[PDB]
């Protein structure tokens, strides 16, 4: 049965840990958001064919440019993440994440994921951005960034509402099969 | 209440880290050193390169660090001092990180499926590679937990600042030690 290593990368603002917990437990953690998600694996069926999906978090390593790539070798698919309500995280896809992932894993598929979809229409979030002369990241901005990096898919999700979340991981697996 | 969830997590995850290193040593390492099985010439007598100083990392956590973290369970606001006290022991993660690229290539180029057959036979969800990244993960995670304690503990909380300082310095020093 096919084994799949999926590494999740991106800025601290994406909520990587929260993404993975919400995905694996089928719920936003709400009460308390754990800082630790340990390397995880589970059998899922995609398009019939069952698969063993391995998920590794990278939260904590955002400042350690030489430690991050210790997790990269033999990855089958990367999720390069940014938060839809952080323009700086979206630009870091280009400035930080894509270059290192390419440098170490030139032929590994990338899914581009925008997290925090539920905040893109939230008044307070929008206003807080307006005060910095910014706006949330919209769909065509994601598509264009996806083309620029060679991403096989651009997907948007919320850990909070579950919207698009199960799809992210289905598609990670499809990008390997 | 928030400082309590963070301390609980610190502890639950410390226990799991100790259990994870123990499994790594007693399955993947033990099959190499035992003399129960045929070891590829590619890796023979090269367990020091594969596992780095993970034994010594494990002894620290399992002999000392987890018992001391437990003692701070009702003193979450003081736990930064635990890191200060044991700062020197964390220097072993510098050695471990330095070695890890050499470890990974050695397993790649020379172990073929030795460790995968061990994994299958023992029925482990985690591969040797999944276990061997854990020290890298754990040493970059303590600073996240301490930062979270800073957001919910008073100015009688430079018993977090100095801890966090140490736990930012260790991974940076490890990072800067890489080629
Ligand atoms: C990784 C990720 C997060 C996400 N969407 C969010 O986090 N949404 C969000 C953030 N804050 N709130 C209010 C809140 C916060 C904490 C506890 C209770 C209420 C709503 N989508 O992907």
């Amino acid at each position: 049965m096919q084994a799949i290593k999926c590494v999740v990368v991106g800025d601290g603002a994406v909520g990587k840990t929260c993404l993975l917990i919400s995905y694996t437990t089928n719920a936003f953690p709400g009460e308390y958001i754990p800082t630790v998600f340990d390397n995880y694996s589970a059998n899922v069926m995609v398009d019939g064919k069952p698969v063993n999906l391995g998920l590794w978090d990278t939260a904590g390593q955002e400042d350690y440019d030489r430690l991050r790539p210790l997790s990269y070798p033999q990855t089958d698919v990367f999720l390069i993440c940014f938060s839809l309500v952080s323009p700086a995280s979206f630009e870091n896809v280009r400035a930080k994440w894509y270059p290192e992932v390419r440098h170490h894993c030139p032929n590994t598929p990338i899914i581009l994921v925008g997290t925090k979809l539920d905040l893109r229409d939230d008044k307070d979030t929008i206003e807080k951005l307006k005060e910095k002369k910014l706006t949330p990241i919209t769909y065509p901005q994601g598509l264009a960034m996806a083309k620029e990096i060679g991403a096989v898919k651009y997907l948007e999700c919320s850990a909070l509402t579950q919207r698009g979340l199960k799809t992210v991981f289905d598609e990670a697996i499809r990008a390997v099969l | 209440r928030k400082k309590e969830f963070i301390m609980a997590e610190l502890l639950q995850t410390e226990k799991a880290y100790v259990r994870d290193l123990h499994e790594c040593l007693e399955t993947y390492l033990w099959e190499m050193t035992s003399g129960v099985e045929e070891i590829p010439p590619g890796i023979l007598n090269k367990e020091h390169i594969i596992f780095g100083n993970i034994q010594e990392i494990y002894d620290f956590h399992n002999n000392i660090f987890l018992k001391e973290l437990e003692k701070y369970e009702q003193l979450p606001e003081d736990v930064g001092h635990c890191f200060v006290t044991w700062a020197d022991k964390f220097q072993m993660y510098v050695t471990y990180c330095k070695n890890k690229p050499d470890s990974n290539q050695l397993i790649l180029e020379h172990a073929g499926t030795f460790f995968d057959e061990i994994q299958q036979r023992h029925g482990l969800a985690n591969s040797i590679s999944s276990y061997l990244i854990k020290p890298v993960q754990r040493v970059t995670k303590y600073q996240l937990l301490l930062k979270e304690l800073l957001t919910c503990c008073e100015e009688g909380k430079g018993e977090l600042k100095d801890g966090l300082e140490v736990m930012l310095s260790v991974p940076k020093k490890a990072n800067d030690a890489m080629h």
